[PDB]
């Protein structure tokens, strides 16, 4: 036969615009395609995007940024008035630390 | 062959294995091995042809040599301590000979040549029996004498078995030889952890037996013994090829599949000892088995090979005989990893 | 209960049902000869089951409903275009020959299963032992290649060796010019293009290979055209045969058990017809294979197992 | 519709169906009973109630 | 090496010693039992698919039997597994209690007295 | 007529039901980790005259 | 966090029980709802992590990754339904099943509290990806691509398993909280050096580190579009997540074991950026872009500073979004002209203006135009490297120039010039493709508006 | 051990070596197998007689029984091989490879 | 030079070459019991001396 095998020919690609000039590119069935467009748009842009962005914008301050700012204001006020240094090099009281006896 | 005679021979094979497993006397264990071999020889020749005759002859010669060495080791042990009970094996030379004889019976490398040949020469049912049921007796005996075993010899043979299983399997287009090399590698894995923990040996044996049963039953369902004949199964029963693909993935050891569990537990057990280098090499080597399982999956399930015209006639008919345990075997081969802590009931 | 080792262990034995009228009969002959009428008359007189010659859609007749399917999903070959274009470059000739051999193997398995299950005789038109005459006629006329002949020989070698040959072979002899006259008188516009050399090749193949090698298994009953209309004489000629020369008398219970397990399970029967020998005439690409299989699975009674297709009126599925 | 008997007929095999359902129900009630006695025995041995 | 093969008082083929009755049985809603039932349901589905039957609807009695059998075996499997782990813990604690020299409780040191080297990241 | 509507769109309750089941199981999991409820040095508190537990 | 895991497991039978013509709709809607639910994980604390149970926990490093995974699922669904139209119903359901299983494994991987469970899930992610690539790829190179993807990964990951079980036998636990609180320094011995290498190489090959990246161009070019999306956006970030987790127990050994990987990362960053300048395949260019950005991420993780960790987190999120968008943009042209060669279809701005705008925005984010989170991450990493050593700015500086060059080269080659005369089948952009590009790009700028949500736990 | 024990063990080793190296005939290797069985019988009998283990006097009979079973098995296989090839050469058993 | 040749040459191509060569070495046996029973004899003798003589 001068052939090697029985095979279907490679078919041409279908244009969704031919049977549906406003086809939205979701499906060949116009009704299913239209509703796929609608659900994608509503649940992506209207619900997740805008409402999720609002939710994230108004999340309560569990990172304690404002609490830390107010605590630092109290500490600075107290230390400035008393004449104490604003900050201490050692964050742990040396009285609770026991260095090794001998360094030689 | 008469069905009654076939059933009698199968029960005699199983009776020999059970006699090995329940005996306390070395003579009774040797008798169990003899009975098992005597009944097993005709089962390999059930479908008579020159290849089956050659496979039976090679099997008989190998196993008879192994049993002769087994008996000699028993007699030497008796000579140096008048004990017939299966115990710590008071003599080292006798223990070495016993280890070599049991390795010959199992098909561990260096004595691994017979397994690919006997498996290719017999039918798929005989291969199923040979690669599943025939491992129980030597492994049970090895488990009972694990304390007196010399780690250097057993570990050498286990690592050689893993290496040779991978390398030999890399070169095969016949499915029975692929199964035989896979069996060799899994035997190596089983015997690598034996000196440290026999529960892991039992767990690996059970999981391997389940996966092997599933694979052989899938191969019998779709009557394929070569890679190219298995490449047609997609055009007749695609579900069979999909299940075979998942089972092949499980055999490879990829998580979250059940196949991964024995290797994981054996690696953990070996690292509970010092033993760091050996598990690393064993995993790197099991990558080869994974490679040729993946090649089989490429050929049978993930791509579609050309078919023939006469497959249309086969489309019209159904499979008459049905294997009742195949779904359970597939499920146990694939989805059992979350139940891993249940291995405690094995000890 | 399904026949198997358990049925053989207790009770069932084939050797007891054979009642001197088992006698697998095949009635061979060239094209357009009246072998079918003779076969039907023999079956009616002797009380045997008649099997009409297996065509392209023989396998369709036995599964699902007996109605034939589309040629694309069954056969994928045409007898008419074989006569129109015997030298087509699409492999129609050898594809048809291979499909017909597979159909004949299936029909032989069905007849053997019926005989071994009931003890009743069967009459066939042609057999797997006769199918090669058409292959030789095609090859000598240059309609197929030599590789196709080698593939046919491989499949026949691994398939036809597992069964028992017919007890008696009946041959109807009709000369080639008379065959041409009959074909012209018929009226079918495709059979008129059959050259006389094709019929001569079929006749040479028959008389120089089939009958000689079949006469060693069992004696052959040959008949000229005029002595084939008298069916009662042929039947009474059959009743006085001494059949103790072939493999049939040397069959005991266990061999019959093996053969009976083989004749059922038609997948086992057809196993070796689809061997992975890649001839362009019969090799089908993956895309076309997938498309045709998807087409087949959409037939009204084909998606599931027989008793499980609710779209053809299967009830109580959820308890089966 | 079918050319041959197709032995599984339109009605299901009632013997097999009944045996299957009976086995399932027997196993379920046995498991419930066993769990109840196990709970009672555990509570008795450790003296909870 | 076999850790529990020869523990005194062990009955050869019991699968469930009388001592195990002193442990709380697994709840019938144990997630492990539910996973075993899921395994049985998967086996039933695969059985339907292999036999070319409607996968979800073909045999409800068969699927029920599959799920029930897997749950039934899993219950006793879980009981035995829990018993083995309880045995292991019991033996561990008894051995530690009976060999005080090998398990000393040394003096506790606070982090204010332990000198740890500091490795800068720069 | 709701028979066909239900048989065509009953697959739309699986995911919300899974969500509520996951919420329930998370509450159940939280119920098993109360060994230090109202016991930390930082949050130890005297109970109100009516309440029973500080958190659920 | 079963309130997220269980709905995906319910996506599975919802897909397998749907009508033949509603699978895409149902999967998309419920995937988007699951993403909305996962959005609640962004409420993180300042001191410790959210410890849901003994098994699952959520940190400030894994919450954006989970959100990215759940958001990527619907986009893959929209991108896949075009070229799968001729497929049978069962195979379409199997494709969706593969995607759902991949999402489930990824979701469980980012929240596992133990390292062995994390390993099991991070390795289970292999099977769906390999099946997708080798079954639904287009060309015959997909088989080799699958083999390369599998073995490169496993050869790195198995020593990690050995090291993990060894560590558990040594310290008694693999729980991440216990590991962090009970951390002890690593001495300078050959055993410790090889333990470091075993704990690091799997994540290195996942990034992938330069010289160990050859699998990535093959796998990312030969895969279908959804495969490429999930391979570039999420699966590469497994290496970075695992490396930031595991480096807790590797100090102070890292102080000098990081040198070869740092040199490889910087020089191979330069090399892969240069490779992008001469590339005839449009998808391979995007793959090598991914390699360069991940080399930057490797450097940031290796130098071990708070600023470098913040930059690494931001860069991983930004790169996921940008690379997924670029792959989708290339797939549109491939579906139009059935060829990947970059100079075949030219002057496309004349024929498709809105798609040209999408191309411009994607290539602007690729070159890290401020104040995009791409640039935030890149600049944090550059500052951290400058503090590490002042000479890194030269290598970093060269990379910035090269990245701009090849990004705009891609843009000008594909969009500008004159349209090829012989190609007349360039249909207008569908609504689906435009919605896909918009859903890729809008979250990027929205995250720019509030950048502390992607800056990690070191913030 | 005495000299007789070493001699019997040497006989066993020689028969094993004989079995391991095949010449042409299969029957010669079967004879070597029987020789190993005989050597084991002699060794076990000597050990049991020396230690006066009365109940162990019956084991060598069992050994002989199973030796006979093994020899019958080997002879049957030889009959089949010879019927296939008209010769009992081990060179003909080369249809299956590794 | 680097990505398409040498990086390919060292890690994956070397591994493939070595595995293929060892597969050819291991799997190509004639199936003659004489040769590998001689192999068995060598293994047995080595085993007694190498691992058995050292206890
Ligand atoms: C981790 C979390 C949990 C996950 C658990 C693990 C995963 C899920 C469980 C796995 C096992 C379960 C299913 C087993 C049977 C499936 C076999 C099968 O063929 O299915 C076809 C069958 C369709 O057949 P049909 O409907 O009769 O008619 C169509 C024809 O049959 C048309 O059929 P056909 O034969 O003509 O079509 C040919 C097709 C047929 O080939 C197949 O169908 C392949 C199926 C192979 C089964 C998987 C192997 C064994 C399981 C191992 C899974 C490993 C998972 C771990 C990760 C590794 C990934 C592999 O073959 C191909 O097309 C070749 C494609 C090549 C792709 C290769 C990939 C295959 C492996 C993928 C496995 C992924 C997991 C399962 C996917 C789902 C399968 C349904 O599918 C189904 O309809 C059943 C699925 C749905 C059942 C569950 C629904 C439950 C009820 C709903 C309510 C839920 C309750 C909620 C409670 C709360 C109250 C509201
Ligand atoms: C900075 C101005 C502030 C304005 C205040 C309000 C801004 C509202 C914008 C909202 C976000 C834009 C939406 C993005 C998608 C594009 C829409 C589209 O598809 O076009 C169809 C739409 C329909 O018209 P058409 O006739 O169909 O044309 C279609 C053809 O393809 C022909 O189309 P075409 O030829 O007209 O080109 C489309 C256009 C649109 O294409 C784009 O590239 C726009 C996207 C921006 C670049 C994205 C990557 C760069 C990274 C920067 C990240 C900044 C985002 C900040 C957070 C925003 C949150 C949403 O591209 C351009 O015209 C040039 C692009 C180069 C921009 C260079 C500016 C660099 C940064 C400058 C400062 C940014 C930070 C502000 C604060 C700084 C400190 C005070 O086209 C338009 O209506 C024109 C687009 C509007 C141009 C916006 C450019 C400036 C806005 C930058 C970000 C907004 C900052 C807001 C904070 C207040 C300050
Ligand atoms: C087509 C035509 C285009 C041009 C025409 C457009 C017309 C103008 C519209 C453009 C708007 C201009 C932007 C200017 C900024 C104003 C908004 C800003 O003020 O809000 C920010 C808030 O923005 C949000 O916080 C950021 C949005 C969150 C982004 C998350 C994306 C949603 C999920 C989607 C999928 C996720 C994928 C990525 C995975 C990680 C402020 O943050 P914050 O300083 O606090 O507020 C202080 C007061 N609070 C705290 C009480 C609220
Ligand atoms: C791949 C999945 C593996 C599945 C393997 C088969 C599962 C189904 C087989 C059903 C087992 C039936 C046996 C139970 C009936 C009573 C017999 C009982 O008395 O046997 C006891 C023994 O109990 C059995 O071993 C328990 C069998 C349970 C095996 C399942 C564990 C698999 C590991 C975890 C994987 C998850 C499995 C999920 C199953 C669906 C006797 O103990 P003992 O005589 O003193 O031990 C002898 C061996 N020693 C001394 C050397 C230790
Ligand atoms: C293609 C991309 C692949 C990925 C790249 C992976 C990178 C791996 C590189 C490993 C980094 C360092 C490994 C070991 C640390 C130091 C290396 C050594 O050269 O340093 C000196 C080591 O001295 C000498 O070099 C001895 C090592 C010589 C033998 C090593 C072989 C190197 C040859 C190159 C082979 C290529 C390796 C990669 C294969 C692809 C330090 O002196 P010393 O203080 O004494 O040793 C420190 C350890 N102590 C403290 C326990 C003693
Ligand atoms: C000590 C033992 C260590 C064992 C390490 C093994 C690594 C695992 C990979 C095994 C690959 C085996 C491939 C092989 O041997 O065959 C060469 C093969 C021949 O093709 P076939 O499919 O067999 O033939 C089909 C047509 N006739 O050639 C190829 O093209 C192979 C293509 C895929 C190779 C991919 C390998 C990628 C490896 C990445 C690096 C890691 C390798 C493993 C070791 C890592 C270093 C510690
Ligand atoms: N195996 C075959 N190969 C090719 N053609 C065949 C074959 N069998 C039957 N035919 C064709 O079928 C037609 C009639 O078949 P035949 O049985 O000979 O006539 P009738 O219908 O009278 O029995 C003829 O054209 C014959 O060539």
């Amino acid at each position: 036969p001068t052939i090697r095998l029985q095979e279907d020919p490679d078919p041409e690609d279908e244009n969704l615009y031919e049977k549906n000039p406003d086809s939205h590119g979701y499906d060949k069935d116009p009704i299913v395609d239209l509703w796929n467009m609608r659900v994608v748009f509503f649940f992506g842009f209207s619900i997740v995007l805008v409402l999720g962005s609002t939710f994230v914008a108004y999340l309560p301050d569990y990172r304690m940024q404002e609490w830390a700012r107010r605590e630092a204001e109290r500490l600075v006020k107290y230390r400035e008035a008393n004449g104490l240094p604003l900050m201490e090099s050692n964050c742990f009281d040396p009285n609770k630390i026991q260095l090794p006896e001998d360094e030689d | 062959m008469n069905p009654i005679i076939y059933t009698t021979l199968i029960m005699t094979v199983m009776s020999g294995t059970m006699l090995v497993m329940i005996s306390s006397h070395w003579l009774l264990i040797w008798i169990g091995f003899e009975m098992n071999l005597l009944a097993m020889i005709p089962v390999l020749m059930k479908n008579f042809n020159p290849r089956a005759t050659e496979a039976a002859t090679k099997y008989f010669l190998t196993q008879a040599t192994a049993s002769m060495m087994l008996m000699m080791a028993i007699i030497i042990n008796l000579l140096y301590s008048g004990q017939w009970t299966i115990t710590k094996m008071f003599n080292p030379v006798a223990m070495t000979m016993m280890t070599m004889a049991l390795a010959m019976k199992l098909g561990l490398s260096p004595f691994h040549f017979w397994v690919p040949e006997v498996t290719q020469g017999i039918s798929l049912q005989a291969g199923l029996l040979l690669l599943t049921w025939q491992k129980l007796a030597p492994l049970s005996v090895l488990c009972q004498i694990s304390q007196s075993i010399n780690p250097n010899l057993m570990l050498t043979m286990a690592m050689l078995s893993i290496l040779i299983g991978g390398w030999g399997g890399l070169n095969q287009t016949q499915l029975r030889k692929i199964m035989a090399y896979s069996s060799i590698a899994h035997m190596g894995w089983m015997t690598a952890v034996l000196p440290y923990n026999t529960t892991m040996t039992i767990l690996n044996l059970l999981i391997y037996i389940t996966m092997t049963l599933a694979m052989f039953m899938l191969l019998i369902h779709s009557s394929a013994t070569t890679t190219l004949s298995l490449s047609h199964t997609w055009n007749k029963m695609p579900v069979i090829t999909s299940l075979m693909m998942v089972t092949l993935l499980s055999m490879g050891g990829l998580p979250p599949l059940s196949g991964f569990m024995p290797k994981w537990m054996i690696i953990q057990e070996m690292t509970k000892n010092e033993s760091i280098i050996m598990p690393t090499l064993m995993a790197m080597t099991a990558l080869l088995n994974l490679y040729f399982y993946m090649r089989l999956a490429y050929s049978s399930s993930l791509t579609m090979f050309p078919s023939t015209n006469n497959m249309k006639m086969k489309w019209q008919f159904e499979h008459t005989k049905q294997m009742k345990l195949l779904p359970t075997m597939i499920v146990l081969s694939t989805l059992v990893l979350p139940m891993t802590p249940a291995l405690s009931s094995l000890n | 209960l399904q026949y198997g080792p358990l049925a053989f262990v207790l009770g069932e034995r084939t050797t007891r049902k054979l009642t001197e009228t088992s006698k697998v009969i095949t009635v061979d002959g060239n094209i357009c000869s009246g072998k079918g009428r003779l076969a039907r008359e023999i079956a009616e007189k002797l009380g045997l089951r008649h099997f009409p010659e297996a065509g392209i859609h023989y396998a369709d007749s036995t599964t699902g409903d007996g109605k034939p399917l589309d040629v694309q999903l069954s056969g994928n070959c045409s007898l008419e275009k074989f006569y129109d274009d015997p030298k087509s470059n699409d492999g129609n000739s050898y594809r048809l020959q291979s499909w017909l051999y597979a159909s004949r193997l299936l029909q032989y398995a069905d007849a053997l299963e019926h005989l071994l299950s009931t003890g009743q005789g069967v009459v066939l038109e042609r057999s797997i032992y006769s199918d090669f005459v058409f292959l030789e006629a095609m090859y000598r006329q240059g309609f197929i290649r030599k590789q196709c002949v080698e593939h046919y020989n491989e499949v026949k070698k691994v398939t036809a060796c597992e069964y028992l040959p017919p007890h008696v072979v009946v041959y109807v002899d009709v000369p080639v010019p008379e065959i041409q006259s009959r074909i012209q008188k018929k009226g079918n516009p495709h059979e008129m293009k059959i050259t006389a050399a094709y019929l001569q090749d079929i006749e040479n193949a028959y008389k120089k290979t089939f009958l000689p090698e079949m006469s060693e298994k069992c004696e052959v009953l040959q008949y000229s055209a005029r002595e084939a209309e008298d069916a009662e004489k042929v039947v009474e000629d059959i009743e006085y045969l001494k059949c103790d020369k072939g493999p049939w008398p040397d069959q005991d219970d266990r061999t019959f058990h093996r053969l009976r397990m083989l004749v059922q399970n038609k997948l086992e029967v057809l196993n070796y017809t689809t061997i992975p020998v890649y001839l362009p005439e019969i090799t089908i690409g993956a895309h076309q294979s997938d498309r045709v299989f998807q087409k087949f699975t959409e037939l009204p009674g084909r998606k599931y197992s027989p008793g499980y297709n609710e779209d053809v009126g299967d009830k109580w599925i959820w308890l089966k | 519709k079918f050319y041959i008997r197709e032995p599984p007929h339109g009605s299901p095999d009632w013997l097999k169906v009944g045996l299957t359902l009976g086995t399932s129900v027997f196993l379920w009630i046995y498991l419930i009973k066993q769990h109840k006695e196990d709970v009672l025995e555990y509570k008795r041995r450790n003296g909870l109630e | 090496m076999t850790m529990m093969s020869g523990r005194p008082g062990r009955v050869p083929l019991q699968f469930l010693p009388n001592e195990a009755r002193s442990l709380p049985p697994p709840k019938l809603t144990d997630p492990r039992l539910v996973y075993m039932g899921f395994l049985g349901y998967c086996s039933g589905l695969i059985d339907n698919a292999i036999r070319r039957r409607p996968v979800v609807s073909a045999g409800l009695h068969r699927q029920l039997l599959y799920v029930t059998s897997f749950v039934f075996f899993g219950y006793y499997l879980l009981k035995r597994q829990d018993y083995m782990y309880a045995l292991r813990d019991h033996d561990m604690f008894a051995y530690v209690k009976s060999h005080p020299e090998d398990f000393p409780e040394k003096d506790k040191k606070t982090y204010g007295e332990i000198l740890e080297e500091f490795h800068p990241v720069r | 007529n709701v028979l066909q509507i239900v048989r065509d769109h009953w697959v739309h309750i699986l995911v919300p039901v899974g969500f509520v089941f996951g919420c329930y199981l998370d509450r159940r999991s939280d119920e098993k980790l109360t060994a230090f409820r109202n016991k930390s040095l930082l949050f130890k508190r005297e109970l109100r005259p009516n309440e029973e537990v500080t958190w659920k | 966090m079963l309130k997220i895991i269980i709905p995906t497991t319910m996506l599975l039978p919802m897909t397998w029980m749907s009508k033949h013509n509603m699978i895409w709709i149902n999967a998309t809607v419920h995937s988007l709802l699951i993403s909305l639910i996962s959005l609640s994980l962004l409420n993180q604390l300042g001191e410790n992590s959210l410890n849901f149970s003994l098994t699952f926990f959520s940190d400030s490093l894994s919450a954006p990754l989970l959100v990215l995974t759940t958001w990527l699922l619907p986009l893959m669904l929209m991108a896949s339904q075009s070229h799968l139209s001729k497929e049978t119903t069962t195979r379409k359901k199997l494709y969706i099943t593969m995607l759902i299983l991949l999402q489930l494994f990824l979701i469980m991987t980012f929240t596992a509290t133990e390292l062995i469970l994390f390993y099991i899930l991070f390795e289970a992610t292999l099977v769906p990806t390999l099946i997708i690539i080798t079954r639904w790829g287009n060309q015959t190179e997909r088989l080799n691509a699958g083999l390369y993807f599998l073995f490169y990964t496993l050869a790195g990951s198995l020593p990690l398993l050995v090291a993990l079980v060894y560590i558990q036998n040594t310290t008694g636990s693999l729980n991440f909280l216990i590991i962090h609180y009970w951390s002890h320094p690593l001495s300078n011995s050959w055993s410790n050096i090889f333990m470091w290498l075993a704990c690091i190489m799997a994540f290195m090959v996942k990034m992938p580190l330069y010289g160990l990246h050859l699998w990535l161009p093959k796998a990312h070019v030969e895969a279908p579009i959804a495969g490429s999306m999930v391979l570039a956006a999420v699966l590469l970030k497994l290496g970075g997540y695992g490396m930031m987790r595991i480096t807790t127990i590797l100090n102070p050994l890292t102080n000098y074991m990081a040198y070869p990987f740092l040199m490889l990362s910087m020089w191979g960053m330069i090399m892969t950026s240069s490779i992008c300048l001469r590339q005839t395949d449009l998808k391979s260019l995007i793959a090598y872009s991914s390699v360069s950005h991940m080399a930057l991420v490797i450097v940031a993780i290796m130098i071990q500073t708070p600023w470098s960790f913040m930059g690494a987190t931001a860069l991983m999120i930004a790169h996921g979004l940008t690379s997924s968008m670029l792959f989708c943009l290339a797939n549109t042209n491939y579906e139009r002209v059935h060829s990947r060669t970059m100079i075949l279809a030219r002057g496309l701005q004349t024929l498709l203006p809105l798609m040209a705008t999408w191309w411009l925005v994607a290539s602007l984010t690729n070159l890290a135009l401020p104040p995009s989170i791409n640039l935030i991450g890149e600049l944090f990493i550059i500052t951290a490297s400058f503090s590490w050593s002042n000479i890194t700015i030269i290598l970093m500086g060269m990379n910035m120039m090269i990245t701009a060059l090849y990004s705009l080269y891609m843009l000008i080659t594909t969009q500008r010039g004159k349209y090829t005369h012989h190609i007349n089948n360039i249909k207008p952009s569908f609504t689906r493709e435009n919605a896909l590009m918009a859903l890729h790009i809008l979250p990027l700028l929205l995250l720019t508006l509030n950048p502390k949500m992607i800056l990690g736990p070191l913030y | 051990m005495p000299l007789v024990y070493m001699n019997i063990i040497m006989a066993f080793a020689i028969a094993l070596a004989g079995l391991l190296m095949y010449r042409s005939h299969l029957m010669s290797s079967l004879l070597c197998l029987e020789g190993m069985m005989l050597s084991l019988f002699i060794m076990s009998t000597l050990i049991i007689l020396n230690t006066h283990f009365t109940l162990a006097n019956m084991m060598p009979i069992i050994l002989l029984v199973f030796a006979a079973c093994e020899a019958a098995l080997g002879l049957s296989l030889l009959v089949m091989v010879s019927n296939t090839y008209g010769t009992d050469y081990v060179q003909n058993l080369n249809l299956l490879q590794c | 030079l680097l990505d398409l040749i040498w990086l390919e040459t060292i890690l994956p191509k070397t591994t493939s070459f070595i595995q293929m060569k060892m597969s050819i070495m291991v799997s190509n046996q004639k199936g003659l019991i004489k040769l590998y029973f001689l192999s068995f004899l060598i293994t047995i003798m080595i085993s007694m001396t190498l691992f058995n003589y050292h206890e």
